[PDB]
């Protein structure tokens, strides 16, 4: 693509976020999204094999129909109070559209069918753009309208995100697919606490950015999408696999990394509201996301899984790679668990 | 973990670019026989370009100059007024200067 | 010569012709000899059904002045 | 409420149900697509001149126009996936389960 | 009552097209050193009635079709989108007096395409299916130029009504004041009807005319008809929107003689157009569109935005 | 001559909108006394149908203000014949 | 810059008069005396009826009648 | 993330449309302008908790303004019982509701 | 509703000659005649969609002559030209990537 | 019988959708939202909205149903029991739905609905000299400038992305 109509369309997506964060409005919301999906289809397909116009292609059919159930709980939320802020919806009706097309647009489990195909699809940098920049603007519009989120509905939505994204992974090899399952049970996490304390949702979806921000910078720095390709990178580069380990063992929730802090705090406010029996399954069924981490963590760090003869010429190349904060997000991804209560900067 | 199910699937393309796995052949000749009328060209068109132009001809092949063999001088004479018939002088001319 | 064009061109003329003095005589005729009332908007037509109820035959275009009243 | 309102929401339910039930086609997934949006386009419209809200008669307007471009970004789609597969089956679009 | 004025316009539609061909063989004969039908009734009068008698009981063609349900619609929506052209044509008072009657008739012009889209959908020809898309992407390309010239001619008008493009005219034609406007919409008008030099499925530069080969088409009198009937139409909405006569509302008929004189003028440089030049090739009325037409009718689209406000010369909205 | 004529022609819209507003406050009056003649006549009607039905307040408002709230088309003329409902309701869109 | 003008208006007279006419478009009417004279004439249009105001006691610049000699005018408009 | 930069910038982005009592075009109001004033003045600065329970009458004649649903079911009962009572010959339409009275003006 | 009859006569007349020209060309009882995926071009889309696009910013010009009686009309001339230079934006940058190209 | 005319041709929109969504081609599919954009057009110009259903024949008709058919005709074939069942049952479904409404003027399929002609919900006033739709729609330049600006920009940024994407390389 050409660089400067890669930076246009990448404020583009930028632009469509933004104006679903500032409008009052639903059409602007409704404008927001359309122009942040519009926008983010050449950046699936930067490579033009079949694979990224079937992820594209998939990825237009879900947020499409979102976009539509979208626009649907407008107009009867419109119908049933007659104006257009963006604030509670009058109307349980409404309500479970918007939160229907919101968990679409988010991939939350059962509509969770789109994530790792879409991300196995395209290339990383698109994928990281995927699970990382577009779940900023459902999120503020579930922010938006937690007065009125049924709370049956989004709890169902949250433990049904987190069970199949921990046995969704647990079956994978490819790391795009491990990716987007462990999207899938963050995105349970957030939603989760979201009608008890929407502070801790945007924690964990900072958290949650930064992490998986730097394990795809760090597969992008190794050009690694397999386990097994990611398993030679003690042959290559023996700080990255001490980095993944880091990492991957941040992203599992153990302390004392940074990655406990997140669903540490959303138990801490699920148990204030009376509410014992739904973080224990949570935090239980967090195990399997740490499960295939630790898989991941076995066949890079861990161990030595055996390389080949060429890898001797890539020994005489440094990494030309643009490796954009990854020391940055790798010690915020980790250490930052004594920096804990810096959460009330999100109050 | 390979089921009775999922035993079938293959890994994907090391850099994820799968095999694709041809143009069009016009039959042609002119719109409304008049002027031309019995010409064949089979066209390889490539959605607007031309890319290869096979006139089929013989299609008014009527053995001229064999019939002019059996023929005497004078009596193949008005076999050139019909090979070009827009030239019928001309090609007298010419069959006369032959001669 | 040249004006052999005339008997259609006239033929296709007054088949133009037609269409329009037909709309007009059409417009005067059920309209009390005048024009069809143009309601583009609603002010238009709350005054042309102001006519319909003060003429007292449902019919618009029957015109009530200065006798009507006393 | 107004009984033309169920036919509208029915309409967009059918063309939901429509697009949520593939055949064999991503042409007619695009149709039940569009004929959702034509039926929110009604709906919006009948609300808004119902109530004689001026400013939101240039709404029905711009929902054509986003999802319009937005008929188009998918009719591309379908482009490039009928010139990789030769139809535009969804079946041939296959190759993520893996 | 209104039933005799519905008659009154459709019928003389069809004998005005009826006629129209044989003012068209006429003056397409005498403009090439020869005559045109003057045998068949006394100076050609006939001529009309025997070759649509001529149409009407001849066979259906060779083939079957892919489509019989649409090889059924597409005559009949090209027939009535042709009549439903002419129903808010204020001469000098429409028949259906609209207050949005200019996009009206662009509306429902855009929805003439669908005839010849489904005409190629029914043929059993993969050759006409492409014949038909290169025709529908012609006229939906000069629908473009239509639509935006069609806006900045109204820009001075006030309304999407007709009726109020009289009175606009009233103090000089406005032809005067956007005759570049003008001539692109004149030259878009002769490229949305397929008619020469844009002609490229009834003549060559085509890829299915080719002598011999299949599709079935359709009964040929019917497209002809509504063919004429749009071109007919569109030399009256020309008249009426650039060439404006003078309206007494004592005496109609005096507009009615004037702009049908105007229109049969602007019908016979239609004639006049196509016994004069070669067709263009299919790149060539593109290029003509997209790089030649557009850019101006963008360029003039800002000048009449911005020139009602330089002049304060704002038109009355109603 | 555009110049000229349009503003020719904004000045006779004005001279047409100020006879609309010298007309409207006769209009209105007469607009007032339409809809209170017509609500008085669908309140007696009211009271001398409503009476085999048990516990019916008759003009009781549906709204819990005592603010007068305009009347809408099924309110006036929704006692009445399906000609004047149709002169009334569609007759303006379907107005030629 | 002016041969590189002739050779435009050489090889595209077509975009040399649609990039001048929609620069007239753009600089011209900052540059007319008749501009404020549309913003004149698009305000002193009376779509809605001059709902009047409560005689309090002071109001001078409000007339009581339209033929009242205060008041906004459109003498302008009738002499231009 | 509601980042209200319309808020912090002094622009007035979308502000506009959101309401039915906000500036309309020639001075349009609608059909339920008065209704939805109320509600608001009524609702604002209380917080959505407060409006829920101390704006309810408003927010009731407001909804019941749009959708008309309580007016329609009044006047459904009318009908249903005029076409009972003319189902039983028990009542007889006026000459008012007959369309032979020569309407007011 | 006299657009309605006149719609439906319309219909009607269209309905009827139909069947006219393929029904009275049945009556003369002939001969029995018995005797005996598409090429795909990316420019016939592309101008397909380019239509598309461009109409669809003529539907957002479409009610300039309404917008010219406003009362702001610094705003409504600016963002008139500026939707008819973004229409410009486009067809200039539909024509510097080679997208009007053998269909120019 | 003329009164229910807007609850008709909702009727004729409900069959329509049941029409195509039953998806027999997508050439059909392509006719039968051709009929339900007719007659939803004519549901939306007898409420008032004349300009919108002249959008609805011109941008939605007029351009995109042309893109639609156009490139059904280029990236398909020239042309059921499951299509004509599930076309019954829809139209089983919706004929019950009107039987219920007009048997009890009141139905309650998700929320409650009226069973008299939608001819009651309208206003008893005039607009003047102008269209309240129409002068709301011209206020899309005057009021509404933010939503140009978001509009143009995605109609440019829409004529960059499908240059981008069927350029295929
Ligand atoms: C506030 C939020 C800020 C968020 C991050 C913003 C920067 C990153 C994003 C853009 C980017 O990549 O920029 C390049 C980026 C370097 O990132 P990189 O390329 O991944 O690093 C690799 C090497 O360092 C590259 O080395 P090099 O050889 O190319 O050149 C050396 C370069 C030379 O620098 C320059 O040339 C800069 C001079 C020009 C400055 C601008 C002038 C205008 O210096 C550095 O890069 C040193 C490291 C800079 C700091 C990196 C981290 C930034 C802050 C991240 C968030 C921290 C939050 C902590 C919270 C903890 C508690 C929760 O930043 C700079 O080069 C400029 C740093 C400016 C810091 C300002 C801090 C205060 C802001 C208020
Ligand atoms: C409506 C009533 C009738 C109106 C007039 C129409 C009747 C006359 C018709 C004649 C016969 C036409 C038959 C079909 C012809 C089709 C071909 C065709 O039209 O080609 C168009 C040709 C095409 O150009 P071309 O092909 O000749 O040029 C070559 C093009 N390049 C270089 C790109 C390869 O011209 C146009 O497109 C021009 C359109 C109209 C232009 C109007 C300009 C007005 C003046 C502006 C100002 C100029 C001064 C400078 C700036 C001043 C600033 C203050
Ligand atoms: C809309 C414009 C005006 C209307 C169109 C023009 C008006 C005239 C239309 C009718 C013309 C006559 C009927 C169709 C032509 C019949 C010619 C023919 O070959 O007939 C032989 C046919 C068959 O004759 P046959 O039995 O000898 O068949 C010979 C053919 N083979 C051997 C192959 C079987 O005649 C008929 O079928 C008679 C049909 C009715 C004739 C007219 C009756 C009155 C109608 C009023
Ligand atoms: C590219 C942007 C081009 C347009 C720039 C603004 C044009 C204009 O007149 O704006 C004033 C107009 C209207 O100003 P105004 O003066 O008419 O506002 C007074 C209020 N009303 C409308 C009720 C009379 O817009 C605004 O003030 C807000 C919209 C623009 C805000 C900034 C957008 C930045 C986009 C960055 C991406
Ligand atoms: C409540 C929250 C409100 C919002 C707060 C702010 C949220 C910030 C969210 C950040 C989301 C980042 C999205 C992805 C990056 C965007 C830019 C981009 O596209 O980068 C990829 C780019 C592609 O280049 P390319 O050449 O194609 O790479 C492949 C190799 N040839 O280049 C590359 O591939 C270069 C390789 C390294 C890229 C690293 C990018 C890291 C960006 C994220 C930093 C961490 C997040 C910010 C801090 C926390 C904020 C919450
Ligand atoms: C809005 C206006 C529309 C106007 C449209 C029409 C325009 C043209 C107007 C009429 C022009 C003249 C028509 C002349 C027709 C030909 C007459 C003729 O020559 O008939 C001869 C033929 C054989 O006669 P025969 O007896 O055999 O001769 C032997 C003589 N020793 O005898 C026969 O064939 C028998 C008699 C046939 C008569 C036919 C008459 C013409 C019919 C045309 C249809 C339209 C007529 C106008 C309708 C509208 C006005 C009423
Ligand atoms: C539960 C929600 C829907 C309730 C109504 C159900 C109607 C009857 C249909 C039952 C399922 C029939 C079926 O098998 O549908 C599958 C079919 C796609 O399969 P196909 O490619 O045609 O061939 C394989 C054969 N199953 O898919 C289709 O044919 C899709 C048709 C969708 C059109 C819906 C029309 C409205 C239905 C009523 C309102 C809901
Ligand atoms: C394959 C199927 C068959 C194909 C062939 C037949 C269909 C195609 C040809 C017919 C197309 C019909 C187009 C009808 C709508 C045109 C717009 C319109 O009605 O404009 C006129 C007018 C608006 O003008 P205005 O003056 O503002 O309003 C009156 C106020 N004084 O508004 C009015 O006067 C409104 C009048 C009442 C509303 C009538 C609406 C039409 C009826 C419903 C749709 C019927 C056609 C459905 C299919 C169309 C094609 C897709
Ligand atoms: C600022 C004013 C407003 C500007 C925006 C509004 C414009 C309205 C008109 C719409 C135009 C849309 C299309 C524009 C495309 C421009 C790019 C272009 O066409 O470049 C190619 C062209 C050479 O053509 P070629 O590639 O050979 O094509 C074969 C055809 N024979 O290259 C050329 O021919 C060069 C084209 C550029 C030079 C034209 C200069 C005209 C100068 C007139 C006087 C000054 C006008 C005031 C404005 C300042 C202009 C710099």
């Amino acid at each position: 693509m050409n660089p400067i109509i890669l930076i246009i369309i990448l404020m583009t997506v930028m632009l469509g976020t933004i104006i679903v964060m500032i409008s009052t409005h639903w059409l602007l919301i409704w404008i927001g999204f359309e122009m942040n999906m519009l926008a983010i289809i050449p950046i699936m397909m930067k490579k033009h094999n079949p694979r990224a116009t079937e992820a594209s292609t998939k990825y237009f059919l879900t947020q499409s129909t979102a976009s539509m159930l979208l626009m649907m709980a407008i107009i009867i939320n419109l119908m049933f109070s007659g104006q257009w802020t963006v604030m509670k919806l009058f109307n349980p009706m409404a309500s479970m559209l918007m939160t229907m097309a919101l968990a679409m647009k988010l991939g939350m489990a059962p509509f969770h069918f789109w994530v790792p195909e879409v991300t196995q699809g395209i290339p990383l940098s698109s994928g990281l753009i995927l699970l990382t920049w577009q779940k900023l603007a459902p999120m503020s519009v579930l922010y938006q309208i937690l007065p009125s989120i049924n709370l049956d509905l989004i709890l169902t939505l949250s433990i049904l995100s987190i069970t199949i994204g921990g046995w969704g992974g647990l079956n994978q090899t490819q790391l795009r697919k491990i990716m987007a399952y462990s999207s899938i049970a963050h995105m349970g996490w957030m939603t989760a606490v979201l009608l008890y304390n929407p502070t801790m949702t945007l924690l964990n979806l900072i958290i949650y950015i930064i992490m998986t921000s730097t394990m795809f910078t760090l597969f992008m720095a190794n050009s690694t999408t397999t386990t097994l390709s990611l398993s030679h990178t003690w042959n290559k580069a023996p700080i990255m696999t001490i980095l993944v380990l880091i990492t991957l063992l941040s992203m599992g929730g153990l302390p004392p990394l940074s990655g406990f802090m997140p669903k540490w705090m959303i138990i801490q406010e699920m148990t204030k509201n009376d509410s014992i029996i739904l973080p224990t399954l949570m935090a239980i069924t967090a195990l399997l996301n740490l499960y295939f981490y630790m898989r991941l963590t076995y066949s890079t760090a861990l161990t030595m899984f055996p390389s080949t003869n060429n890898m001797k010429m890539k020994w005489q190349f440094p990494t030309t790679k643009r490796m954009t904060l990854l020391p940055t997000m790798t010690v915020l991804s980790t250490m930052l668990l004594p920096l804990t209560p810096i959460l009330s900067i999100l109050e | 973990y390979p089921t009775k199910e999922t035993a079938h699937w293959k890994p994907p393309p090391w850099n994820d670019v799968d095999p694709p796995k041809s143009n069009l052949t016009l039959n042609f000749g002119p719109q409304h026989p008049a002027a031309h009328g019995v010409l064949r060209l089979v066209m390889e068109l490539s959605g607007e370009m031309v890319r290869k132009c096979d006139p089929h001809i013989g299609l008014l092949h009527r053995g001229t100059e064999k019939l002019i063999e059996y023929k005497t001088y004078l009596q193949a004479l008005p076999y050139f007024d019909r090979l070009d018939y827009v030239s019928m002088m001309c090609n007298e001319q010419a069959y006369s200067l032959a001669v | 010569m040249w004006f052999e064009v005339l008997p259609g061109i006239a033929v296709m003329g007054v088949c133009l012709f037609i269409p329009g003095m037909a709309t007009a005589r059409i417009h005067r005729f059920s309209n009390g000899g005048r024009e069809k009332r143009v309601a583009h908007y609603s002010y238009q037509w709350y005054l042309m059904e102001r006519d319909r109820r003060v003429s007292g035959v449902n019919r618009y275009y029957v015109s009530k002045g200065l006798e009507n009243i006393d | 409420m107004s009984l033309v309102y169920m036919n509208i929401m029915m309409a967009f339910t059918v063309s939901l149900t429509g697009l949520l039930m593939y055949r064999s086609h991503l042409m007619s997934s695009l149709l039940c697509l569009e004929g959702m949006m034509l039926s929110l386009f009604i709906l919006a419209t009948l609300m808004i001149l119902n109530s004689h809200f001026t400013l939101a008669s240039m709404m029905p307007i711009i929902l054509l126009v986003f999802a319009a471009c937005e008929a188009a970004l998918g009719l591309s789609l379908l482009v490039m996936v009928s010139n990789t597969y030769g139809t535009d089956y969804v079946q041939n679009l296959n190759l993520l389960q893996c | 009552m209104f039933m005799i004025n519905v008659l009154t316009l459709i019928i003389p539609i069809l004998l005005a097209v009826a006629f129209l061909t044989l003012v068209e063989r006429k003056v397409l004969g005498y403009m090439q050193f020869r005559k045109g039908p003057n045998v068949v009734g006394p100076y050609g009068l006939l001529q009309p009635i025997a070759d649509a008698i001529k149409l009407f009981i001849k066979e259906p063609l060779r083939p079957a079709t892919s489509s019989i349900s649409m090889f059924i619609l597409a005559p009949i929506l090209a027939l009535t989108l042709a009549l439903t052209m002419w129903i808010p044509l204020p001469m000098p008072y429409p028949l259906i007096n609209m207050n949005l009657g200019v996009l009206f008739m662009l509306a429902m012009s855009s929805l003439a395409v669908y005839s010849i889209l489904w005409s190629g959908w029914a043929s059993n020809s993969k050759y006409a299916l492409i014949g038909a898309l290169r025709a529908v992407a012609q006229t939906i390309s000069y629908e473009v130029t239509l639509a935006i010239i069609l806006l900045s001619v109204l820009l001075m008008n006030g309304s999407f009504t007709l009726s109020t493009l009289i009175i606009t005219q009233e103090q000089v034609w406005l032809i005067f004041p956007a005759w570049p406007l003008a001539m692109m919409w004149f030259i878009s008008t002769l490229a949305e009807t397929n008619r020469a030099p844009f002609d490229l499925t009834e003549g060559e530069s085509e890829l299915v005319s080719g002598f011999n080969v299949e599709y079935a088409a359709g009964p040929f009198a019917l497209f002809f008809m509504a063919e004429y009937a749009n071109i007919i139409m569109m030399n009256i909405f020309t008249t009426t929107l650039f060439l404006g006569a003078f309206h007494n509302p004592y005496m109609p008929e005096l507009y009615t003689i004037n702009f049908t004189i105007k229109s049969l003028l602007l019908s016979i440089t239609f004639l006049w157009i196509r016994a004069s030049y070669p067709r263009f090739r299919y790149d060539q009325l593109m290029h003509l569109l997209w790089k030649n037409f557009l850019p101006l009718t963008l360029a003039l689209c800002m000048w009449h935005v911005s020139l009602p406000i330089l002049l304060s010369s704002i038109p009355p909205q109603t | 001559s555009m110049m000229r004529w349009n503003r020719e022609r904004r000045r006779l819209q004005i001279e047409d909108f100020e006879a609309r507003i010298a007309l409207m406050p006769l209009l209105q009056a007469e607009k007032d006394r339409r809809v209170l003649q017509m609500l008085r006549e669908n309140l007696e009607e009211e009271a001398t149908i409503m009476k085999d039905v048990p516990g019916w307040k008759v003009g009781e408002s549906v709204f819990h203000t005592t603010r007068w709230v305009t009347p809408m088309m099924g309110e006036l003329y929704g006692l009445r014949t399906g000609e004047e409902i149709l002169s009334s309701t569609y007759g303006f869109i379907w107005y030629t | 810059v002016a041969a590189f003008l002739k050779n435009v208006w050489a090889k595209e007279p077509v975009l040399v008069a649609s990039f001048a006419i929609a620069g007239l478009a753009v600089i011209l009417p900052t540059l007319s005396p008749y501009t404020k004279y549309s913003l004149m004439i698009n305000r002193a249009t009376p779509y809605n009826y001059p709902v009047p105001l409560r005689d309090d006691g002071n109001m001078p610049d409000v007339p009581s009648h339209p033929q009242d000699p205060q008041g906004p005018s459109l003498e302008w408009l009738k002499r231009l | 993330p509601f980042f209200d930069v319309q808020k912090k910038l002094g622009v007035d982005l979308d502000h506009w449309m959101t309401i039915q009592s906000a500036e309309q075009p020639h001075r349009i109001p609608a059909r339920c302008h008065a209704f939805e004033k109320e509600w608001i003045e009524c609702a604002h600065g209380i917080g959505s908790i407060r409006a829920e329970k101390e704006c309810k009458i408003e927010f009731e004649d407001f909804r019941e303004c749009l959708l008309r649903q309580k007016t329609m079911k009044r006047l459904n009962a009318i009908k249903r019982q005029r076409d009972k009572l003319i189902k039983e010959g028990k009542y007889t339409p006026p000459p008012h509701h007959s369309g032979q009275e020569d309407l007011r003006p | 509703m006299n657009l309605m009859i006149t719609l439906l006569t319309n219909f009607t007349l269209a309905t009827l000659l139909v069947t006219i020209a393929f029904w009275l060309p049945q009556l003369n009882v002939y001969s029995e005649k018995t005797s005996p995926r598409l090429p795909f071009s990316m420019k016939f889309f592309l101008v397909a969609i380019t239509f598309l696009l461009f109409d669809l910013e003529i539907a957002l010009l479409l009610p300039l002559p309404w917008a010219s009686q406003t009362t702001n009309l610094n705003t409504m001339l600016t963002m008139a030209l500026l939707l008819i230079f973004l229409l410009a934006v486009s067809l200039a940058y539909e024509w510097t990537q080679k997208g009007l190209e053998w269909t120019e | 019988m003329m009164t229910y005319i807007v609850f008709i041709l909702s009727i004729i929109f409900v069959m329509g959708f049941v029409g195509f969504s039953s998806k027999p081609s997508p050439i059909y599919g392509g006719l039968g939202l051709i009929v339900s954009g007719g007659v939803g057009c004519g549901i939306v110009l007898n409420f008032g909205g004349s300009f919108l259903g002249l959008m609805v024949f011109l941008i939605y008709l007029g351009g995109m149903m042309v893109v639609f058919g156009y490139t059904t005709a280029m990236a398909t074939e020239q042309y059921n029991k499951v299509v004509l069942g599930t076309f019954i049952t829809g139209l089983l479904m919706e004929f019950l739905m009107v039987y219920y409404v007009l048997k009890d003027k009141e139905v309650e399929i998700v929320f409650k609905f009226n069973g008299m002609g939608d001819w009651v919900i309208y206003d008893t006033g005039d607009s003047g000299f102008f269209s309240e739709e129409a002068m709301g729609i011209a206020a899309l330049y005057s009021y509404g400038t933010w939503l140009v600006i978001v509009t143009g920009w995605s109609l440019l940024i829409g004529v960059v992305v499908i240059m981008e994407i069927t350029r295929g390389n």
